[PDB]
């Protein structure tokens, strides 16, 4: 409540004069154009809805002026005629402006001319004479066969398209592309139009020959929104390809994956696994371009934010799904994962795959020390013929969900005697790049704090004080992460954990990052099977209570 | 310059206009150290929309396929400027292109200097040289006793550029060359990557001497790959690395699904219990507590008996079934991937119901009928 008739006045003129050169886009330009604003036209529209819908017809002149003129060329206009709900909107505008008496003639007029644009909208013969006649005879109005004809043209387009593919330097009639093109225009208006799904498919997948690009990316950039809100839902080899020839189209997947993890569903890792595998990413990704490409802005999102733990738990579902898709369709040619992760030791890699469901509880421990031990080698031994450096091998270490979080809850379950491998890596995993003499102070700082958390679990159910004493950096991470693993774990937990909680959820931030790590613990519990039911219904009492408070 | 009063002389001396009215130049053209014959007529006005130009037999030949390239280039150059400059970049195309006819070396360096350096390196090492004297290929000896060659590829001036060097085995060659530099420097560098990988090709002799290697067959020194069956109908792909051989490798499995779970179990178990002491097989043999068989079966090991197009079995119900019609290549296919190779070649020709057309793998006559 600011403005009324002002930016929609201005956008109007704007509009009225670019219809006036769009004008039924028998043109490639007028097309390309047409082709890129529709979008806001349609917003344009709703907003003019709402203007029309409030008010009443004939009465008013607010645009009255030339809201004909504007709606016949936007309607003889079939570019404009193809996008999403455009057509019904343009008819809720129409349906304001009749009039039921019109008592001055033009009001009538208006009426008349209206029933003529609806007319030539639904049921015009603006196509072939032969046809007309033909059916007109047989006994069929337009309506009745207009899907089938439609089905038929594309399936006589989408295969002559598939035969210019398999003329792989063929003596013969190149289809020539500015028709190719042509389509490619008309596709992008109608993405959402079922009965064109297969012309797509066969544009999308054949290619085949030219030094450049003959599509133009209006259409890469429309399949790409109709994908990932899933109003197409293609076949999976169509979608690789796209990817795999407008690599923006690409990057601007995985944003669409980041908006997910970062805005609406903070820490719902089962509503991310499922859009991790109803995206094709995972199978995308068995393709040693594309996961490169993935990584790179995993690793730049990975540097902004200096290691959020929601982005690190996404990559470890990217692994996750990757891996047994990979796994999947590889029996055969598959590309070895110094292709893939070619930055560090195969070796590590080949230990890190082998996935904990197919392991003893009881051999955890043993896998962790000798993954932690190696890569002490390949990071503190940094020589030639080793990492770039520690970043790669940390890198390395983060996409592999289970074993990074497993290190923990393990010293807890060795606190008599905690071995000195899985300090050292845990220290390396909430702080790489630090120092030997830092990684050294860490250790023994988290085995003075491990003698009092054994002393306080081999005690009672006693204060949180005492806890937050030994709390009291930059080590803060490290020691509030470990100790909400002793909450869970023990059983003089589910006590007095709301007094620890409200404690150390200083901030918002805070609050966030633990219903992360809680969603996480869970999400790797459930996966793995593993539980104390005690400590699952406590977690989820927590995580249930503290997303209201933030 | 910018007009082609001055610019035309200055980028083509030795086009003389014969006539006043500037329209007929004759002479010479320009082009990489040599000089070529040219006759270049104008109409009475100066249009290239008609010019007539005429070769000597030595240019047409060097302008072999650029012929058409030309005529289009003289109804839309709009300058005699410009369609020499077009011409000259033309050539070096031509040239550059053809460099295997286009050597006068220079003598006095070049073929005592190469005589000299063999004569520095001694007489048995050298094993081919090209007739053109461009390629020579050199033999090295390794501690164990095992043979590798180096191709060198040598430009018009050897010594003072670099030669291009080819050779095996599988990390980057590295030569350090000067113009100071010969082939006993580049023989030294060639020697220390030898003795450096020697572990790997111990762990490789080691691996093709005890077992039942499958896929490469005589396997070059470039690869790093041992597909290694173990049973019968059961196979492991072992790719290592060279700095670390010893180091354990990724190693993947084929064959029966229910077969390949125990030791994908027991590897993820014994994983831990590798050790870069004991060799590849002696680390294998304990983590997997298997042995290998000795060649189980070395006739019939295997025949890719895939498709090779997709190189899968069972595409879609259709089995490598389409053959060749040869004792050398005998490679099954699918129909629908032999079809979709033929049909997009321009050599193959298409029957009623049958495709006649090369064989992708030796090019001889194969028929499919659909
Ligand atoms: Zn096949
Ligand atoms: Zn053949």
């Amino acid at each position: 409540m600011a403005q009324d008739s002002v930016d929609l006045s201005c956008d109007y003129q704007f509009w009225m004069q670019k219809l006036s050169v769009w004008d039924q886009a028998s043109t490639l330009e007028t097309q390309q154009d047409t082709c890129l604003h529709v979008a806001q036209f349609q917003e344009f529209l709703r907003k003019m809805y709402e203007a029309l819908k409030e008010m009443d017809s004939n009465t008013v002149i607010e645009r009255f002026p030339t809201i004909g003129q504007l709606l016949a060329k936007a309607c003889w206009n079939p570019f404009i005629l193809a996008y999403d709900e455009s057509q019904k909107i343009l008819i809720w505008c129409l349906c304001c402006l009749i009039n039921k008496e019109p008592q001055n003639s033009g009001q009538s007029k208006l009426n008349s001319w209206i029933q003529g644009v609806l007319s030539h909208i639904l049921s015009a013969l603006r196509f072939d004479k032969e046809v007309a006649l033909f059916t007109q005879g047989l006994g069929y109005a337009p309506i009745d066969y207009y899907p089938g004809l439609l089905k038929n043209m594309v399936l006589s387009l989408a295969s002559e398209l598939r035969e210019n593919h398999l003329n792989g330097f063929n003596t013969q009639r190149r289809m020539a592309p500015e028709r190719v093109a042509s389509l490619s225009r008309v596709c992008v208006p109608l993405i959402t139009l079922t009965d064109v799904d297969p012309l797509v498919e066969a544009l999308l997948i054949c290619h085949g020959r030219e030094p450049q690009e003959i599509l133009q990316p209006e259409f890469f950039e429309a399949v790409n929104e109709a994908i990932l809100l899933k109003k197409i839902s293609l076949p999976m080899s169509a979608v690789v390809c796209l990817w795999l020839r407008h690599l923006p189209s690409l990057e601007k997947a995985m944003l669409h994956l980041f908006e997910k993890l970062i805005s609406s569903e903070r820490n719902c890792l089962r509503r991310i696994e499922c859009f991790i595998k109803d995206s094709s990413l995972p199978q995308a990704a068995c393709h040693p371009a594309i996961f490169r490409v993935v990584d790179e802005m995993f690793r730049c999102a990975l540097l902004e934010t200096d290691g959020a733990l929601e982005i690190i738990a996404t990559i470890q579902v990217f692994t996750q799904c990757f891996v047994e898709a990979l796994e999947k369709a590889s029996k055969q040619l598959r590309f070895a994962l110094k292709t893939y992760f070619p930055y560090t030791s195969p070796s590590l890699a080949m230990v890190l795959l082998q996935d904990p469901q197919d392991i003893p509880r009881g051999h955890w421990l043993q896998t962790l020390k000798h993954i932690s031990e190696l890569l002490r080698e390949a990071v503190e031994d940094q020589t030639h013929g080793s990492c770039g450096g520690p970043f790669e091998s940390w890198f390395l270490f983060i996409h592999f969900g289970g074993w990074a979080e497993m290190v923990a809850e393990q010293l807890l379950m060795s606190a008599a005697e905690p071995p000195t491998a899985l300090l050292w890596l845990l220290a390396f995993y909430y702080g790489p790049r630090d120092g030997r003499q830092q990684r050294a102070q860490t250790m023994v700082q988290v085995k003075a704090v491990l003698g009092h958390l054994l002393a306080m679990s081999r005690s009672s159910s006693l204060s949180a004080q005492d806890l937050q004493t030994v709390a009291g950096a930059p080590a803060q991470q490290l020691i509030r992460h470990l100790l909400l693993n002793f909450l869970l774990w023990a059983p003089g937990g589910h006590t007095i954990a709301w007094d620890v909680i409200t404690l150390m959820a200083h901030t918002a931030e805070i609050t966030h990052e633990i219903i992360g790590f809680l969603d996480q613990t869970l999400y790797r519990w459930n996966r793995l099977g593993i539980e104390s039911p005690r400590s699952e219904k406590l977690a989820r009492e927590l995580l249930k209570e503290l997303r209201t408070q933030v | 310059m910018a007009v082609t009063e001055a610019s035309l002389l200055r980028q083509c001396p030795l086009l003389l206009p014969q006539n006043r009215s500037k329209t007929v130049y004759e002479g010479f053209i320009s082009a990489q150290g040599r000089d070529f014959h040219l006759r270049i007529v104008l109409p009475e006005d100066l249009q290239l929309k008609n010019a007539r130009l005429l070769c000597s037999w030595q240019l047409r030949t060097i302008l072999s396929g650029y012929h058409r390239i030309v005529q289009q280039r003289m109804q839309h150059s709009p300058d005699l400027m410009s369609f020499m400059m077009e011409l000259k970049m033309l050539l070096e195309v031509a040239l550059k292109n053809r460099q295997e006819l286009y050597a006068l070396p220079p003598p006095p360096q070049f073929y005592s200097s190469l005589i000299e350096e063999i004569g520095t390196l001694g007489w048995d090492k050298l094993v081919y040289a090209d007739t053109c004297f461009s390629t020579i290929k050199l033999k090295a000896e390794d501690a164990s006793g095992r043979e590798h060659l180096i191709t060198l590829k040598l430009k018009a001036k050897y010594p003072a550029e670099s030669p291009d060097y080819f050779v095996d085995f599988p990390v980057p060659f590295c030569a350090s060359w000067t113009p100071q530099s010969s082939l006993i420097s580049i023989y030294s560098q060639f020697l220390a990557a030898i003795e450096s990988l020697k572990a790997f090709w111990d762990v490789m002799d080691e691996i093709d001497e005890k077992t039942w290697v499958l896929e490469p067959e005589k396997p070059p020194r470039s690869a790093t790959a041992r597909r290694i069956a173990l049973g019968n109908n059961v196979s492991i792909n072992i790719e290592v690395d060279p700095r670390h051989p010893t180091m354990l490798p990724e190693c993947f499995f084929l064959g029966a699904d229910h077969v390949v779970k125990p030791l994908g179990i027991k590897l993820s178990r014994n994983i831990h219990l590798w050790d870069p002491e004991n060799s590849v097989l002696q680390n294998l043999k304990d983590v997997l507590e298997i042995d290998f068989p000795a060649r189980a079966i070395l006739e019939k090991s295997d025949f890719t008996m895939d498709c090779g197009i997709c190189y899968a079995y069972q595409l879609d119900g259709t089995i490598p079934d389409q053959v060749c019609d040869n004792s050398q290549c005998g490679q099954p296919f699918h129909q629908i991937c032999l079809y979709e190779w033929l049909r997009g070649l321009l050599t193959s020709r298409q029957s009623f119901n049958i495709i006649f057309g090369e064989c992708p793998y030796c090019s001889k006559p194969i028929t499919l009928k659909m």
